[PDB]
């Protein structure tokens, strides 16, 4: 029940094979929108993506969802958590530079095992995420509606 | 309306 198997790619950081999974939001057609490889181009703070987020939601133009990443085998995990590690450490977001037609903006959001849940993705609106969780990215997805 | 997509910064050499 992954959504989307493919690679992260964040050139000289971590390149490796994930899944996705539902966390929020409708996470139909994610299969068509999402690219083979993701390219990781830059990184944000993020406290712009909330601002710009809610934006988003106050337009009313905009389907957000979000996933969760997972390697899909132990030489991924190690690339996975440089990866995590890389975002976590300068408190960072990642911002997807290739994306399809139909998604406007992803960004890549580190959350460390023991984190709270960044307020503005809370109250989730799906299979929501474990209590007890490994360290984790997840992936905000910006998507044009109908 | 569409809120344009906000600037960051590139990292891939």
């Amino acid at each position: 029940n992954f959504i989307w198997k493919g690679f992260i790619n964040m050139p000289s950081v971590a390149k490796f094979v994930t899944k996705a999974y539902p966390v929020s939001g409708s996470p139909e057609y994610l299969t068509e929108d999402l690219p083979d490889s993701i390219q990781v181009g830059g990184r944000i703070s993020p406290q712009t993506v909330w601002d710009y987020v809610e934006k988003i939601k106050a337009s009313g133009t905009k389907e957000i969802c979000v996933v969760r990443f997972t390697p899909v085998t132990e030489e991924d995990q190690i690339s996975y958590t440089l990866l995590f590690a890389y975002f976590s450490s300068r408190k960072r977001y990642g911002v997807a530079a290739n994306n399809m037609k139909q998604v406007k903006d992803m960004y890549l959001i580190p959350l460390g095992a023991t984190d709270k849940i960044p307020h503005p993705l809370v109250p989730f609106d799906g299979p929501g995420l474990e209590l007890h969780r490994p360290n984790l990215l997840l992936g905000l997805i910006i998507r044009q509606k109908l | 309306y569409s809120p344009t997509s906000p600037s960051y910064s590139p990292t891939s050499p």
